């Protein structure tokens, strides 16, 4: 489990299942050390609405 | 793209300082580039090494 990453319990329609969810930087901080623009998040693996 | 862009952008201007330190061009000089289209994006990144 390195920093970023945690297990999570599923129930995926068949059974259930072990998830490890992963977190990570995509692209460095630095715009400019001084950049107020926000970090905002950008998920994948096939999201849905809800 | 564009994100695979910016990163090889930030790895270029890296790479030539720990290669080339004298070098002095993409620190400090702005650059049209251009790529032909046609892949499908989701393979789009294929062409970042390049």
């Amino acid at each position: 489990t390195p920093p970023g990453v945690v297990m999570g319990l599923a129930w995926t329609a068949m059974g259930g299942s072990t998830l490890f969810v992963e977190t990570s930087l995509r692209r460095p901080q630095d715009k400019d050390a001084k950049g107020d623009k926000d970090g905002s998040l950008e998920v994948t693996g096939q999201l849905g609405e809800v | 793209m564009k994100e695979s862009a910016r990163i090889a952008y930030t790895f270029a201007r890296a790479f030539l300082m720990q290669h080339a330190p004298a070098n002095d061009y993409l620190v400090t000089s702005h650059i049209h580039l251009h790529v032909p289209e046609g892949a499908t994006p989701k393979d789009g990144p294929s062409a970042g090494c390049t």
